[PDB]
């Protein structure tokens, strides 16, 4: 249960990620690095918070921020050395 | 020292199947590409027999 | 050779008294020359290419050299390539499946079965709405068949869905084909999207095909015949049923529905993603609280499928080809995850309640493995071609509306929660005490799952292995000024 | 004899042959699905597989 | 006097086959709760709770779906949108 | 359900033949764990007050 | 409701070690353990004799109370046992033998 | 790793009732000697004793387990009944 705990909050913040990747596959035309910091200090503001604001649900996940920190803590199910 | 379990043969069926495919294919590649620079085209092309487009 | 061809038949089963090698060997040879086509298929041109006509008046019984064409005609191009090479790939693990479990009356299974499948493949063949629509309804009779004398206990109220709904869905996309046949006098594939109706006429032939759609996908609201008709088959029936039945329908809306209601599409998306965000959430919720293997895996098809509509209806080349994707891989994990559940643990135990299933993973390791690979790929991980296509129709879905699409991503998170509540109860826990311990999966089932895990591990880490076959198609469908 | 064959095989444990109802089940098994699938049909697969490398 | 031929001879319909063990020890609890659980449309009723459902479901949520969609058809134009730029058409 | 008790399937607290709710998928051992130390309604009132 | 009887006692003894393990729950310390233990003990010591049933119910009722007033969010439970760290942790598998499903097939 | 015998359960038993003040007498501790009868330990008395053999051999006894030991080789023999301990 511990298990299935972290990876379905996990997979909650991978949706999160797949809706950030579609905005910036849309807005970028690609989801290279090279590009993306190339021209994103010309993007327009409200896609770039659209963008990043799916990115940070997803990262919040992830880092267990108060939103969805709740994994963390089962997680000690696993052998101390995981 | 722990205990010993029975001796297990190293390469099993699964392994020589599979390891063999994969080999194979990645000689088959490289020979394709060796024999792409020398003839000209890959040796898989010649087989390729479409009708023309007209 | 024929006349010779039927001998060769005759005899084997005067003497072996069992066709099944003798089907085996049939539909390996149709695969390998179907690749054989491939080799010979021009890429370089989005023209349909190895043609043929059948019932010309001229010639009934023979192929149609006259300059009259008044028969059905056959051909093909890239997209049908594809879904020709996953029917040919598909047909004889759907036979080797039941290799052992099917003893009494063999003969007929092993037969309406081979029927199915070459049914399937010459529709994916067909270049005209008559020819499409009669291949596409010879397969309910065949499947009414083998559902009713082959299926599990429920398998009568499964065998008459299976008839009833589809025929249901049939008859108005014959309405609309009746309409296109009086109002154009033509009906082939062709050269259809050169014919431009009113955009009145469109609107109105459109919900014909629509709803023939609507069925065969299914989509929600008319959804609900699928689960029981895959719970209650045998296990080529449901192979079949969801890697290549459910394919037709999106092959039908691109090759019958796009060019020629164009305009009427372009008036309709709105509709069609409303009934595919609603097929995605809804019956992904409703699979939670399912009891049956079977029927929690025949669940998942449909939000895939839902997913895979809005991908093919999005007006983007990127959407187009993640439908495509997504059903091809699809097409690879579905029979397997099917292979499992009523194959696998099915024969070992003839029960598909979930509450007699937990902790295999102590005397079955290596089914446990399969399980957790198959649900992975199920669930859309990367290197897998579902994730691929989930993906592709995710971009296109959100162009095409930012709000729908955006919303359509909550599938990601739903998908898992379903599959993988399902395989945290079968491989986790102890042994359930209801079952005995049985074999480990033997040499032909891992087989079987091994060529499905393959294909769709191939075509995860390297999609654009497709596209020598589909870059036309990515842009035959669109509608941009 | 395909009855008396198998059955034997699934009662005793034993394979028949050897001849008397021989253990040893290491080996000397092929099924009858074997030679199709594994020269034909996964040979077929490969070749599908180097052909769209090469048509790609 | 009317009966059938007398040179038909029947015997019984055997499917043949070799009984497994059974590896499955069934409980009747579980099964009738699955049978309960499967054939629920047999049983079904319109009552508050579940005509609740029904318009939440069949009626409410499209309507939203359907709001959302033909509102915001074509509003949104995001490749390359640039700084001061519109993202919204209309 | 007391774990000190013995049960045919010790894991999930069952006996044989025991009879299933209709909603028996929501209160098995598989169920999301219920928390016993404070209502569900006092819990949301310190959640939301902190 | 017995001033005095075999239930009453194993109501009672119940409770007592329902007390001494809440009190060794709440109380780090170990000296002041001992010092609530030996008070929780007096405690129920002063109200052994209570005879007349109003008011030996009214008590009971009352330290029931105090005792779920008191209870732990999570208590001590020794790792093997079901509350544990280690409960069904490498659970050692039933030896069974394999039982056949198919004629041809293993 | 290490394992426990029936006599070192025993011997900590003995130990354990040794230190127990309630007692009537140390030298009249037998392993079938009865708490109740011979020790003449109270009704609580003997939870505090059943309290201090699970707080000694890191084992948890339920209620309905717990008031069945009336004598320290019923004790004894739960103890060794139980895996790990
Ligand atoms: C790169 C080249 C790779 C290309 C593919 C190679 C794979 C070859 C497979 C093989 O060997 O044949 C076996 C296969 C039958 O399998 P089988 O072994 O007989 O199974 C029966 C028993 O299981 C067999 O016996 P068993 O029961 O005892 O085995 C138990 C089972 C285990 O039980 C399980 O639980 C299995 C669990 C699932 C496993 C399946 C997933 C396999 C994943 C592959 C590994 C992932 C690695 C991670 C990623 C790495 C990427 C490289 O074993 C397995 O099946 C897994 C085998 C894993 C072997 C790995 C060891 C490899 C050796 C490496 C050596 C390295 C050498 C270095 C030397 C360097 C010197 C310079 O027969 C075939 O050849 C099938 C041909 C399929 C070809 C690919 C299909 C391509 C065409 C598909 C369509 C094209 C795309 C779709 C288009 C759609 C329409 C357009
Ligand atoms: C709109 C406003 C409707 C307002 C009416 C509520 C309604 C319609 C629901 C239709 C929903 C349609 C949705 C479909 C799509 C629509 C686009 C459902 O009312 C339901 O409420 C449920 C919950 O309270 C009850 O369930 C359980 O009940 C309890 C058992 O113990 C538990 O207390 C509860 O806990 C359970 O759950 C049901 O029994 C009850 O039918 C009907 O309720 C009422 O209407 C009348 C007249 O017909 C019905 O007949 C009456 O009673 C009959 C003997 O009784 C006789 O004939 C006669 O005396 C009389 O005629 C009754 O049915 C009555 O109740
Ligand atoms: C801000 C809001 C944050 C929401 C986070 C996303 C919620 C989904 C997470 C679901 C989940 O993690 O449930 C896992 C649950 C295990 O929980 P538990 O039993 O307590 O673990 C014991 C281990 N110590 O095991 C389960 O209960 C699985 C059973 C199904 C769980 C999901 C049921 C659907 C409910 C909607 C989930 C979220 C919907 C989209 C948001
Ligand atoms: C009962 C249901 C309704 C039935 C209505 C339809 C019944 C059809 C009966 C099946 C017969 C169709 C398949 C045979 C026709 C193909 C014969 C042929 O030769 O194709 C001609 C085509 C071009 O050939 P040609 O112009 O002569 O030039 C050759 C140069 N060397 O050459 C080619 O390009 C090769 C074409 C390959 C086509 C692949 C066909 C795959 C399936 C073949 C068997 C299907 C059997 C289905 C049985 C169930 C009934 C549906
Ligand atoms: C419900 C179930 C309904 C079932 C529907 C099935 C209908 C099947 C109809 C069969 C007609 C279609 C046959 C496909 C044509 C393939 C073919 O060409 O066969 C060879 C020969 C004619 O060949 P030809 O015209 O010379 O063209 C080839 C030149 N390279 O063809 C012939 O010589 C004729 C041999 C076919 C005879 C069929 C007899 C009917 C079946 C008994
Ligand atoms: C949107 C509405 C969806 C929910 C309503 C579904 C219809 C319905 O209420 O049930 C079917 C109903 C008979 O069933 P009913 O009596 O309502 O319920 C029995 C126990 N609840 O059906 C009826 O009320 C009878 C109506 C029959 C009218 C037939 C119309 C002509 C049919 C073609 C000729």
């Amino acid at each position: 249960k511990s298990a299935l705990s972290a990876v379905l909050m996990n997979r909650f913040g991978d949706a999160f990620f797949v809706l950030g990747l579609c905005v910036i596959a849309y807005v970028f035309g690609t989801l290279n690095y090279s590009t993306i910091f190339a021209t994103a200090y010309l993007i327009n503001t409200d896609l770039l918070v659209l963008i990043m604001l799916a990115l940070f649900i997803a990262a919040m996940a992830k880092s267990a921020q108060f939103g969805l920190h709740n994994w963390l803590t089962l997680a000690m199910e696993g052998p101390t050395p995981v | 020292g722990p205990e010993l379990t029975p001796a297990v043969p190293f390469f099993q069926p699964y392994v020589l199947k599979w390891a063999g495919v994969s080999l194979g294919l990645v000689a088959f590649y490289q020979f394709n590409s060796s024999y792409e620079a020398k003839n000209g085209h890959t040796w898989v092309e010649t087989f390729f027999h479409p009708k023309s487009r007209e | 050779i024929l006349l010779s061809s039927l001998y060769l038949f005759n005899r084997i089963l005067a003497w072996q008294g069992n066709v099944k090698h003798f089907y085996l060997f049939a539909s390996n040879l149709l695969l390998l020359f179907i690749v054989v086509l491939y080799i010979n298929f021009n890429t370089f041109s989005n023209s349909f290419q190895f043609n043929f006509e059948l019932f010309n008046s001229l010639n009934p019984f023979g192929l149609s050299n006259s300059d009259i064409s008044n028969g059905l005609l056959f051909g093909i191009d890239g997209l049908s390539l594809t879904f020709i090479l996953l029917t040919v790939l598909l047909i004889p693990l759907t036979l080797l499946g039941n290799w052992y479990n099917i003893n009494f009356n063999s003969n007929l299974y092993y037969t309406l079965v081979l029927a199915i499948g070459l049914v399937i493949l010459l529709n994916f063949w067909a270049l005209d709405y008559i020819s499409f629509y009669i291949l596409f309804e010879a397969t309910l009779p065949l499947l009414f068949i083998l559902i009713h004398i082959y299926g599990s206990s429920d398998s009568e109220r499964a065998s008459f869905y299976v008839l009833m709904f589809t025929l249901s869905g049939s008859l108005f996309m014959l309405l609309s084909i009746v309409v296109i046949s009086i109002v154009l006098n033509t009906t082939n594939f062709i050269n259809h999207n050169l014919f431009v109706l009113s955009l009145d006429l469109q609107t109105i032939i459109w919900l014909g095909l629509f709803i023939a759609i609507m069925v065969k996908t299914p989509l929600f609201p008319i959804h609900v015949w699928l689960p029981v008709v895959h719970s209650e088959s045998p296990l080529a029936g449901s192979m079949i049923l969801a890697g290549l039945i459910l394919k037709l329908a999106l092959y039908a809306i691109l090759r019958l529905l796009l060019p020629l209601l164009c305009e009427a599409q372009i008036l309709y998306t709105p509709m069609i993603y409303i009934i595919s965000l609603l097929t995605i959430i809804l019956t992904s919720l409703a699979t939670l609280r399912q009891i049956d293997l079977k029927v929690i895996i025949a669940y998942s098809s449909i939000s895939h499928m839902g997913i895979a509509i809005l991908g093919v209806c999005s007006n983007t080349s990127l959407g187009i080809y993640g439908s495509i994707v997504l059903g091809v891989a699809h097409g690879f994990v579905s029979p397997a995850l099917f292979l499992i559940v009523g194959g696998i643990l099915y024969d070992r135990y003839h029960i598909r309640i979930v509450n007699y299933y937990k902790g295999l993973t102590t005397y079955m390791p290596q089914l446990a493995t399969y399980i957790i690979i198959l649900s992975f790929a199920n669930i859309g991980t990367p290197l897998t071609g579902n994730f691929t296509g989930e993906f592709l129709s995710l971009q296109g879905g959100f162009i095409r509306n930012p709000i729908i699409g955006g919303i359509s991503c909550i599938s990601v998170l739903l998908a898992a929660i379903y599959q993988l509540k399902l395989t945290n109860k079968l491989t986790g826990g102890i042994s359930s005490i209801y079952m005995h311990r049985t074999n480990d999966v033997t040499i032909r089932e891992k087989f079987i799952m091994n060529i499905l895990i393959i294909s769709t591990l191939i075509i995860g880490i390297c999609p654009q292995i497709m596209y020598n076959l589909l870059y036309w198609t990515v842009n035959n469908y669109i509608y941009i000024i | 004899l395909k009855d008396y064959y198998y059955n034997g095989r699934r009662i005793l444990d034993k394979i028949p042959v050897k001849v008397t109802w021989e253990i040893k089940r290491e080996g000397a098994e092929k099924e009858d699905w074997v030679n199709q699938m594994y020269f034909l049909y996964a040979p077929s697969l490969i070749l599908l597989l180097i052909v769209m490398v090469y048509k790609s | 006097e009317l009966k059938p031929s007398s040179a038909i001879q029947r015997g019984p319909l055997n499917k043949g086959g070799w009984d497994a063990p059974h590896a499955l020890h069934n409980d009747g609890a579980i099964d009738r709760y699955a049978h309960w659980r499967t054939f629920y449309q047999e049983r079904f009723k319109y009552t508050r709770a579940t005509g609740k459902s029904t318009l939440i479901f069949l009626v409410a949520f499209p309507a939203l779906i359907g709001y959302v969609a033909y509102q915001s058809e074509g509003l949104f134009e995001f490749a390359g949108k640039r700084r001061g730029e519109s993202v919204t058409t209309r | 359900k007391n774990p000190y008790k013995k049960y045919d399937d010790q894991q999930d607290r069952r006996n044989l033949e025991e009879p299933l709710s209709v909603n028996d998928d929501l209160y098995d051992m598989w169920s999301p764990d219920r928390f016993t130390h404070f209502k569900n309604q006092d819990a949301l009132k310190y959640f939301i007050g902190f | 409701p017995v001033p005095f009887s075999a239930a009453n006692k194993k109501l009672v003894t119940s409770m007592y070690r329902q007390s001494l393990k809440l009190a060794r729950n709440w109380i780090s310390n170990r000296q002041l353990f001992r010092q609530k233990a030996v008070e929780i003990r007096h405690k129920f010591d002063q109200n052994a004799q209570i005879s007349n049933p109003r008011l030996l119910a009214r008590t009971l009722d009352e330290t029931r109370a105090h005792l779920y007033e008191f209870r732990h969010p999570d208590p001590i439970v020794p790792p093997s046992f079901p509350g544990g760290t280690k409960y069904e942790r490498n659970v050692p598998p039933r030896m069974e033998k394999i039982m056949q499903h198919n004629l041809y097939e293993p | 790793a290490h394992v426990l015998t029936k006599d070192m359960i025993q011997e900590r038993i003995v130990a354990l009732l040794e230190s127990f003040d309630k007692v009537n007498d140390a030298k009249n501790i037998t392993a079938t000697a009865n708490l109740t009868s011979d020790l003449g330990l109270d009704s609580l008395d003997v939870v505090e004793v059943v309290m201090a053999i699970e707080e000694e051999f890191g084992l948890e006894i339920p209620d309905h387990d717990a008031d069945e030991i009336k004598t320290v080789q019923q004790a004894i023999d739960y103890v060794s009944a139980q895996p790990a301990a």
